[PDB]
Parts: structure tokens; C-alpha cells; sequence
């Protein structure tokens, strides 16, 4: 179709704090970690189709600016004495065939899994922090 | 024994929606969950060829549950566990017991208040 | 005798936890008897039967209603709730003449005392009955260890009035009653370090100075619509009246129930099991006053409402599927005996019944008017989206800018609330059966069918510049579908003869 | 269980035999109330009488163990079932006051 | 030393004035200390902290063969040493993380309060370009401002039983 | 945000000895080695979120000049008869929206794990030494 | 610092025979094969730091010319009936801030582990031999 976005990277909200500072590039990467439906093949020939209970668990990878308040928020979450639960949404406003529309991806029950790999380079600095949160259930709709 | 008993008392344990856990402690996560139905079938070839059946001795089912418990468990979709009712006085049938005077009644009241303190714990149990 | 007690003390809880009616389960009982709740004391909050008794006596019907309230096993205080007794002026309240008062600022006793103990000399200017200005020039506050002591000092200093301390407040009451102004807020004296400002009695300070009212004043005899005075003070979310609401006044209060986002429970006797227009309960049902819950008690046993109220407002709206229906739930009142024709009429009119099956209560609730479940749950949902939006506009240090990311913030918060109330058992996904919607009908119906709720916020560029500089957010339209609960079961056996 | 009542200040009561005895649901209340107050290595006849105070209020960082030991004493009491206890003030000067709530074996008769 | 015997009124007065008591309970010493004046714990511990930051800064200015140059890396050296001392005295039980209750601070209040709430201590050193040239050739390091929060120890216990009659 | 650093590579201090000689390139690389919070999925659907005890252990990789006193310091630490414990901090001075600010990353209880791979090349020399220290706990704040 | 070498590849001595013929490129590559100090994390939170006994064992990879006397020496060592023990040193002369200086890396108790991969190419010959010796202990100092 004819799809024209606005605000190139989708607006991410967690715990009522919306990320106003994303790195250039792969700012948000919502990878589903497990296959949706696992299937098994029988001797006679039939197949047993069965939804994985892990079917929804996603990892949202976030590239925030090296020290911008978004990095402060995610770093404070990382440094908490007990793991903090994130429950937010990725909302993207776009137009289809000229009609304004919104796509909503709710993220439920996440925590920081893989901590950012902090690098300070001289020849070519990489001023990014990549926090990977693993939400229990992410549902997209539109 | 009977083939009819199979379905009859196979359904005799129906899982309520509330999903009791290890006994009501559902606040963990079940990584794996198995049951082991076993049987003792005596080995040697059975004797008659006409009726010498009824030789599959049953066994105590075991149930293995391995899971993990964390400081913060968020349960997805399960109904609250509600306290079961004290349906002890459902048939309680007085009024045939004798007519006895006051402070003969109340002496019984004091005895009842006196050993309820020592029995009601195991009664609740 | 250095006791063990000064390294550990173990006593009994004294104050009733002193909480406030914040949650949904802040239910009320409106009395009309001017025993202890007079005007300006329009309500009192309780969490136990005994306290209601001690303020009301196990003899007064109000304590009786509290007793039948707390006796319901899953009563409201078991899910973050309170009972509150209101007061509507039934007939000719006589407010006794008061004396002028002066309530000082909330002082923590950890800061007032250290600041006082350095103040050798005293300095007050007070006036009682508009008399000669009184200046107090010696208050050796050095020897003071608790606010009771400074209270005693002020009592000895201020002639013509008595000084008391009460929960960190300093009250100062003139002896005379009626036109007895305490003109001063403890103004600055001519000499001596000023105690006035530090106390909180100061005029610039936040000190209430209710002047002595005129001599005995007669408020007139109000109408049951005086419930508004309770509602405009307590944020009650479910109320009853001890005295039965007259027929001619039912619609009013019924409308009130809707307009204030609350519930009102009222019981009627057998004579109202018709469906004519003159029957007030059916008038409520036709008017759509779904928040004015009607209950039925053959004897006229008013308490049936309280326990019913005490049974409903009992759901902690934070766990999963805690949303409860009503039918067949234990109450704190003896059921009554009804015929089949009358119980059918009650079903088809809107009343509710606590009827015996065998010595065993059976609550049957109607669906003529919307089920108490649905009305109460929808009220909880409006209250909770209001609370969450308010908490979002409160939390942030910045101003929540009027940009599309801001609307995505607000819409995400509303969606979080909706998701909570779907996890809460109230709304469940289903095929949206109504024939109206907000945006793309396909978008709308798909969202309802898959998530159970839909939250659409209009963009900024779709509001007038009159509604842009009014700092008002665009219209937020949210749609939900009630979960499909069950009340009866018509099991049909498939006949094979 | 019976037990001699104590008056307001907590001294003993003699006289009115069989009537200065607390009957129940209050006997549990009194017995928990002063089981908490029984320092451990006090009684030569019960040197682990109850929780050890001289070695818990005299050492930094025991609040969790104070609470666990109070739950231990309360739960191991003839007549109680559950507890619900936590800390309500935060050492308003340096004294912390904890709130302890327990369900006796009574009030569960429905 | 053998404890003494005190009444309840006088022991309360001692609590509320600042004195300390070694009072008998039963043939068994009970030291009760006041908080009217700051607890001996707090005063002694704060003295230890000032002494230890003094010792660590002195040992840093002593250890190095060079002169600890007056450059921003040098201030980062000194601030890191002070932070190491602060971390030791948080591991030492004296200072613990908490919400900074006072109403004053050094730099970014958000920075300050966050550091106190998460680490327990904050160490800010003013940059070189914020001191007079009179204080630059005096070979004096900039002002080093460190803030700490005492650990929340307990002395009594007012256990409140929740009455259900 | 608008973030302007100074002194391109962050100032690293260990044992009261501040690294004044870093290689060009990836001078400091603070990699967190283990995932922050491990989570488990239940049959019914809930998830058990739990912080890893390894949640803080980081490896700071240091590229020092092939023989500069920083290399002498790290090499002396490597050649010690008993493993030496490092306890330092990475401090970076920067300005946000024009306001001067400092970001502090304290590194606690580290030792040299992976020794430098010493190469002397003719066609293209690589005069670097990469010492990887593994601090028990690294806490960033700002 | 300011480091100016001389004799680009370091001078390698083994068994009193100094390598006067090194290939262009990665002539000498002293790779430490095992991590210096292994550490373990406790439940409560402490860490147990412990030096590996393999902490010093290095592999010196030597690129000698395809038939130059250095290749003859290493090949004779390879072809010995019993493994020959090497005990030498890598000495590199260099100047720091203009002061002449020497860096010494003693290599102790080595033997040829991975034999050279002999290739004779037509289109682009690779006339190198890479002998990898594995010294028990290599200590650098300067």
C-alpha cells in the first residue's frame, strides 16, 4: 500500500515515561525470541500443531543516546536494587492511502535482560546505549 | 477390574478454574510438569485361554513439578483463591437434646468455650 | 525502676488507622438523627462496628446498620474500603451557639519544640471579644518537651480564652459564646522574640479563624437531596438512607446517582412488585437510572440494603478477575420468603431478592435495570481512568507538551488502565455488538475483538484554536465490552425417548 | 486456654480466682503480647524463652531479623494462625514502631 | 562498671536531655543512649569519616612521585579517591543509600539526590576555571563537596498489636 | 539531547593511578558479561522475573600504548605474584544543553582476566596492549 | 607517550640463536592462551578471585622465511627425535620521550606445538613458515 509515516522512529512509552531521545539507526528492535506454534510430525502422516506458551515473549532493544535523560531513565532502572517491571507501548502514527491511522504495539511485563555494552572510542565514537528489555507479551494491533 | 470404572473415576478429579498450585501456592512458574501412571502386569504368559484376565494391578500415580520461584512473580490470568466455607452445621440437629436448666446449660457453654480452644485448630485443619 | 518497656513496648492499636475514602469502596450510610453528626460535622469515617457504636450506641439504629454492615464476611474494609455515616437534616436541627476558635498550623512536634526551646522571652498579641489588645511579654518556653506543655503555657498566657493542643493543632477558644471574635491571629507584639509566626497562629500563616457564630442558629429542614452535602464532602461511592426515600423523591436521587458517578441502594416492600408507570422502581428502570439500585425486602427490612452494599463494594480492582457478580452470595441479614409469581415480577422489574432456599441465603439479582455488577464496574472504570490520567498529569515535572508524542503518552496511559481492567475481569474481548464506533470501524472492531478495549485520541489539528489555548487535551474516546458472566443455567436434555 | 489476666499496667492479679482468668481470643492476645516481651537468655528455666533482644536491639542491621523473629514467636503460639505485620514509622526519633496483626484461631467459624 | 538504679521519670528526662545511662534491668547492664544531642554513634562516625577522607587525600598527595597536576584529570583523580573513601564508609556500615531529606545540595539537584538515593554518597569537585587566580597559584585544590546520609539504625521497638477485640 | 564531551576518552582511574595513555580507538570497552534479570515462563502463562546475581559483573577492556607507563602499570599488575584487585572509576566530563556535567562509573573488585595479545608487526605495526579487567560491580550514575 | 622503536620487529633469541630472518608481517605473535585470574560469584554476593596456574603460559608464533637459516633452525628443532625445550627472550630497543630504553620479555620452557602449514603457491606465493612455540612462562618487564 501507500504508507507515509511521521516521526520516523515509533514513540515508545514505558512506565509513563516516553522516550524522547533515541539513537540514530536501529533505535527500537522488537525481536520475538521464540517460534509461535511448534508442530510435530507423526509416523502415519498427520501433524500436531500447538501454540508455544512462549509465543508472545519479545525483546525490545532500545538504542538511547549515551547520556540523554532516556539513558538516565533506563540506567536508573538497571541500577535498581530489585528488577523493575516495564509495561508500555510502541505507538506509530502513519497514513494509509491518505487516511491518518495509528499502529499500537503494547508491551507487557518486561525487564532489562542484556545490559548495554559501553564503549568510548576515539577514532570513531559510538555514543549509544542498547538496553534490551524482554516483555512477556507484546501485542500489535491496527 | 471393570472397564466401566475407567471413565467413571478418571473424571473424578476435575480441575477448577482457580488453579490451585502446590496446594494454593501458585506464585511460582512451572518449568516442567509430569505425571507417571504406572502398572504392574505380571509377566509370565497367563494361564487359561478363556477367562484368566484381571491381572493389571494399578499403581500410585506420581506427579513431578519443577519450577522456579522469584522475588517478583506476575501471574497472567487466574481467578482468586477464595476461602472455603465452614459447612459443618449443615446437618447439625439439636432440639432433641434434653431440657436442662440455666447454668446447667451455661456450664456446658463454659465447657464448650473451654475445649473449643483446644480442638478448633485441628477442626480447621 | 528502669523497665523493659523503654527498650520495647507492646500495646494495642488505638486509632482506626486514620485512612481516607480514596478507593472505590468508600460506602456510606445516611442518618437523619442529629445525635452526634450535626451540620458541619456531616460525616464520620469508620472501619469497625465498635467505633460506630461508641459514637452511636448499640441502641441507635445507626449502630444496628453498622453491625449488619460489618457482619458481611467479605465486607468492604477487607478490600481497601471504609464505612462513612452521613447526615441529612431530617427536621429542624438546632446548632448550639459556638465560641470563636483559632486552629493553628499542623506542627510536627519534632520541629516546633527545638525552635521553641531557644526562645527565652514570650511575645503575643491576641484579642478576645474584641477587647483591649493583650500583649504577652514573657513565655519561658525553654522547659518544654511536648506540645501539651506549650499548650499549657499559652493557656496560662491568653486571658479570656482557653488553649488546647490536639493532634499537632493548636486550638484557642474564647470562653464566651456568640459574637466573640478572636480578631487576632496572634499578631506581632511590641517586644520579645515572636512566637506567633513559628507556632502557625499567624495571620499570614494558614490558621483557620472561624469567628464565634451568632447565638443559636436554626438551619431549616432540608430534603433528601441534602445527600449532595455529603457527596460534596466525602467522595462516597455507595450510599443508603436509614429512612426510606419517599416515592416523589426517588427520581431526583436516582438522577443524582448517575450525575455524581456513584451508587445509591434503596429497598422497597411488597407493594412495589408491579410494572406500572406509577411504581417508582419501574420509573427508575424506564428512566435508565442504572446507578439507583433497587432492592426488595418483604418485611421492609431496610438493613438488607446495607449488607447488599456491604457485599458489593468489596472488590480490590487490582488482582485478576476480582470483579464479582452478585447472585448467590452470603449476606448479613435473614432472607425472606417469596412466592414464585412475585419473585418473577422482581426479576422482570429490577428489584433484588435475598430469598430462602432452605435456611440458606440465595441472592437473586435482576437485569431489568442494568446488573449491579455492570453499573458498579463501569463506575470503577470511569473512576480509575480518571485517577490514572490525573496521576499522569501530576507525576511529571514538565508540562506534558501538546505534541503528538504527548497524546501518545496520554493514550498509552489510558490503554494501560484499560488493560488493567481487562486483566481485572471487568471487560473481556468479544465481538463489539453495538452499531457505533470512533474511527476506522475495522480498526475499532478488531481492537475490541482482540484486546477488549479501544482507545482513540483525536489529533491536535482537529480542535479549534479556542480549545488549543484552553490547555485542554483532545477528546479521548475509549470503548469497552463487559465480560460475559452467567447467572442461571437452563440445561436442556436432548431427548431420545 | 486460660491465663491470669493482667491489669492495664501489666502487673499480676490475685483474688477472684477462676474469674481473673482470660477465657479465649483474648488469652491468645495477652499471651502473644507478652511472648513478644520475653528476652531470650533471661529465664534460667527457658534460656531460649523467646527472641533475643539484648542481641538484636544492640546490633546494627537486624530489622529484618527482628521481624522474622517476631513472626516466629507469634506463629508458634497456641491459638494463632496467620500474621500480617510490617513497620509503620521509620524510627521517628530512633525508635521504630512496627504493626503486628494476627488471626487468632477464633473468628474463623463463619 | 556496675549499673545504677534510676526511676522512670529521671530516665525519661535523661533521654530527652542528652545524657546516657547504664541502668540495671535485672543484674544485667542496659546502656540507653540519648538522641537529644546527636547520637554518639553519629558524632563518632562522622568524626571517623572526616578523619578518613583527610587521610586518603593526604595519602594520595603523598604517594605520587609527580605533583598531581592542576588539570581536570587531576581533579578526577582526587574525586575518585574521595569516592573510594566514601564507598568504603558505605560498605563500612556508616552511610547507607536513602532519599536525601535535607533541602540543600551542591550541583544538579537531580544529580545529587539520585546519587544519594542510589550510592549513599555524592562527591562533586568544582572545576579549575571556577576559582580565582589567587586560589590558582596558591596551589590549592578546588573545593571538594561530599554529602552522606547516616544509616538508619534502630534503638527501640514500639510493636503495635492490631486489635480485633 | 545536545551532548558535547571533552577529553574524548573517559578518564579511567584504578588504584589511585589515572590512565594518561590510552591507545587510539576502542580505548575503554565496558562490556557487561551477564544478563541483568533472568526470567522464566510458566505453563499457565505467568512469568517469574529474577535479578541475576551476576547482574553487575563487567569486563573493562583497556587499550594502552605498547610501552607507555600505563602499560607498565597494567603489566606490573599482571606480573604480580598474587592477583591484584582494582577498584577505580571511569569519569567523563561533558555538557548537556550547555550545562557542565559529569558521568561517573565506579568499578569495584576487578582483576586482569584475559591477558594482552602481544603482536609486533612489520608491514603494519599494532602497538597496543588490551588488558581486560573483570570488575565485580560497575555502577554508572549521573 | 612518544615511543620510537628501532629494528621494527623485536629481536628474538632462543637457545642462544637469535632470529636474524623474520617474515614480513606478523613475525612474532605472543598470545597468552589462558585467562590470568579466574573468579567466581557467590550467592550472597562476594567474589572469589584466584590466579590461574596457567596464568603465564604463552604461545609465541614465529613467521620465518621459507628457507632462511631461521627456518632451518626451527625445522631442525621440529624434526628432533625428542621435543626440544626453548628458553629465550624477546628484546626490543626503543626510545621513550627521547630516552633510550629496552623492553625484555623472557620466554621460559617452550616447545613447538602447532607445526607450520607449508604452502607453495603459483599465482601468489606465500613463502612463510609459522612455528608456534608454547612457553611455560613469559614475563615482560621494563
Amino acid at each position: 500500500s501507500v504508507i507515509v509515516y511521521r516521526n520516523n522512529q515509533s514513540t515508545l512509552t514505558l512506565n509513563g515515561y516516553t522516550f524522547q531521545h533515541l539513537y540514530q539507526g536501529a533505535a527500537l528492535v522488537l525481536t520475538p525470541v521464540n517460534a509461535k506454534t511448534a508442530r510435530t510430525n507423526s509416523i502415519n502422516g498427520g501433524v500436531s500443531i500447538s501454540g508455544r506458551v512462549d509465543g508472545g515473549v519479545h525483546t525490545l532493544a532500545i538504542m538511547v543516546q549515551k547520556h540523554s535523560p532516556d539513558d538516565k531513565f533506563l540506567n536508573d532502572a538497571k541500577n535498581s536494587q530489585e528488577p523493575v517491571v516495564f509495561d508500555g507501548s510502541m505507538k506509530r502514527a502513519y497514513t494509509e492511502s491518505g487516511t491518518l491511522k495509528k499502529a499500537t504495539t503494547t508491551l507487557e511485563t518486561g525487564s532489562i535482560t542484556t545490559q548495554p555494552t559501553k564503549t568510548d572510542n576515539n577514532q570513531d565514537p559510538d555514543d549509544s546505549r542498547t538496553y534490551v528489555i524482554e516483555f512477556r507479551n507484546s501485542v500489535e494491533t491496527f | 477390574m471393570s472397564l466401566v470404572n475407567g471413565m467413571v473415576e478418571s473424571l473424578n478429579n476435575t480441575k477448577s478454574e482457580t488453579e490451585i498450585g502446590i496446594g494454593g501456592y501458585r506464585l511460582f512458574a512451572r518449568v516442567r510438569e509430569t505425571v507417571n501412571y504406572r502398572n504392574i502386569v505380571p509377566t509370565d504368559t497367563l494361564e487359561d485361554g478363556s477367562s484368566s484376565t484381571d491381572d493389571i494391578i494399578n499403581e500410585p500415580i506420581t506427579v513431578s513439578i519443577e519450577g522456579v520461584v522469584s522475588n517478583l512473580f506476575v501471574e497472567e490470568r487466574q481467578y482468586p483463591q477464595l476461602v472455603s466455607r465452614d459447612f459443618s452445621a449443615v446437618g447439625e440437629i439439636t432440639a432433641l437434646l434434653p431440657a436442662k436448666s440455666q447454668q446447667q446449660i451455661q456450664r456446658i457453654s463454659q465447657i464448650d468455650s473451654q475445649i473449643r480452644d483446644a480442638v478448633l485448630a485441628a477442626e480447621r485443619a | 525502676m528502669a523497665s523493659i518497656s523503654e527498650v520495647i513496648r507492646v500495646s494495642l492499636q488505638q486509632e482506626g488507622r486514620a485512612i481516607a475514602p480514596d478507593n472505590m469502596n468508600a460506602v456510606g450510610i445516611i442518618t437523619g438523627n442529629q445525635g452526634v453528626l450535626s451540620t458541619a460535622d456531616r460525616y464520620r469515617i469508620y472501619r469497625t462496628a465498635a467505633a460506630v457504636a461508641s459514637d452511636f450506641g448499640a441502641s441507635s439504629q445507626e449502630s444496628a446498620f453498622a453491625n449488619t454492615f460489618f457482619d458481611t464476611t467479605p465486607n468492604p474494609i477487607s478490600a481497601g474500603g471504609v464505612l462513612v455515616i452521613g447526615y441529612w437534616r431530617s427536621a429542624s436541627e438546632t446548632v448550639a451557639a459556638t465560641s470563636a476558635t483559632l486552629v493553628s498550623e499542623q506542627t510536627s512536634e519534632s520541629v516546633l519544640i527545638p525552635l521553641l526551646n531557644a526562645i527565652n522571652d514570650g511575645s503575643f498579641t491576641i484579642t478576645v471579644d474584641g477587647g483591649t489588645e493583650q500583649e504577652v511579654t514573657a513565655l519561658d518556653f525553654t522547659g518544654v518537651s511536648e506540645l501539651s506543655e506549650v499548650a499549657t503555657i499559652l493557656n496560662s498566657a491568653i486571658t479570656g480564652a482557653t488553649v488546647s493542643e490536639d493532634n499537632g493543632y493548636f486550638k484557642v477558644t474564647s470562653s464566651t459564646t456568640g459574637a466573640t471574635s478572636l480578631l487576632s491571629y496572634l499578631g506581632v507584639a511590641t517586644s520579645g522574640t515572636d512566637i506567633s509566626a513559628v507556632l502557625g497562629m499567624n495571620s499570614e500563616s494558614g490558621a483557620v479563624l472561624t469567628q464565634g457564630t451568632d447565638q443559636v442558629v436554626l438551619p431549616a429542614e432540608t430534603k433528601l437531596e441534602g445527600i449532595t452535602a455529603i457527596k460534596s464532602e466525602v467522595n462516597i461511592k455507595g450510599a443508603m438512607f436509614i429512612d426510606q426515600i419517599l416515592d416523589a423523591d426517588i427520581p431526583g436521587i436516582a438522577s443524582f446517582a448517575g450525575a455524581n458517578n456513584m451508587l445509591v441502594y434503596e429497598v422497597f416492600d411488597t407493594g412495589y412488585l408491579s410494572k406500572n408507570v406509577s411504581n417508582p422502581v419501574w420509573a427508575v428502570k424506564l428512566a435508565g437510572q442504572s446507578n439507583f439500585r433497587c432492592l426488595l425486602s418483604k418485611s421492609g427490612n431496610r438493613k438488607f440494603a446495607a449488607t447488599y452494599m456491604a457485599r458489593m463494594h468489596t472488590v480490590l480492582f487490582s488482582g485478576q478477575n476480582t470483579a464479582i457478580t452478585m447472585q448467590l452470595k452470603e449476606l448479613s441479614v435473614t432472607a425472606e420468603e417469596y412466592t414464585d409469581t412475585e419473585i418473577a415480577n422482581a426479576k422482570t422489574v429490577g428489584l433484588d431478592l435475598l430469598t430462602t432456599i432452605k435456611n440458606e441465603q440465595a441472592l437473586l439479582t435482576s437485569g431489568a435495570n442494568d446488573f449491579c455488577d455492570n453499573v458498579y464496574n463501569l463506575e470503577a472504570f470511569r473512576d480509575e481512568i480518571q485517577t490514572n490520567n490525573y496521576n499522569l498529569l501530576k507525576t511529571t515535572s514538565t508540562k506534558i507538551p501538546q505534541t503528538d508524542p504527548g497524546m501518545d503518552t496520554i493514550e498509552d496511559d489510558t490503554e494501560k488502565t484499560c488493560e488493567k481492567y481487562v486483566r481485572n475481569g471487568v471487560f473481556a474481548p468479544g465481538t463489539w455488538t453495538r452499531s457505533d464506533f470512533f474511527g476506522d470501524r475495522q480498526q475499532f472492531v478488531d481492537a475490541i475483538a482482540q484486546k477488549g478495549y479501544y482507545v482513540l485520541i483525536g489529533d491536535l489539528a482537529d480542535q479549534t484554536t479556542a480549545e488549543r489555548q484552553s490547555r485542554v487535551s483532545p477528546v479521548i474516546q475509549i470503548a469497552v465490552k463487559n465480560a460475559g458472566a452467567v447467572h442461571e443455567e437452563d440445561i436442556i436434555i436432548s431427548v431420545n425417548l | 486456654m486460660r491465663v491470669r489476666t493482667l491489669d492495664d499496667n501489666g502487673d499480676w492479679t490475685f483474688g477472684r480466682g477462676k474469674a481473673d482468668y482470660i477465657t479465649s481470643k483474648k488469652a491468645i492476645a495477652q499471651t502473644v503480647s507478652t511472648r513478644i516481651k520475653s528476652w531470650a537468655n533471661d529465664n534460667p528455666l527457658a534460656m531460649n524463652a523467646n527472641i533475643d533482644w539484648k542481641d538484636l536491639l544492640g546490633r546494627k542491621g537486624t530489622e529484618d531479623t527482628i521481624l522474622r523473629e517476631i513472626e516466629r514467636v507469634v506463629v508458634q503460639t497456641d491459638g494463632v494462625i496467620r500474621v500480617t505485620e510490617l513497620e509503620v514509622i521509620k524510627t521517628e526519633k530512633r525508635v521504630q514502631s512496627i504493626l503486628l496483626s494476627y488471626d487468632t484461631i477464633y473468628d474463623d467459624s463463619e
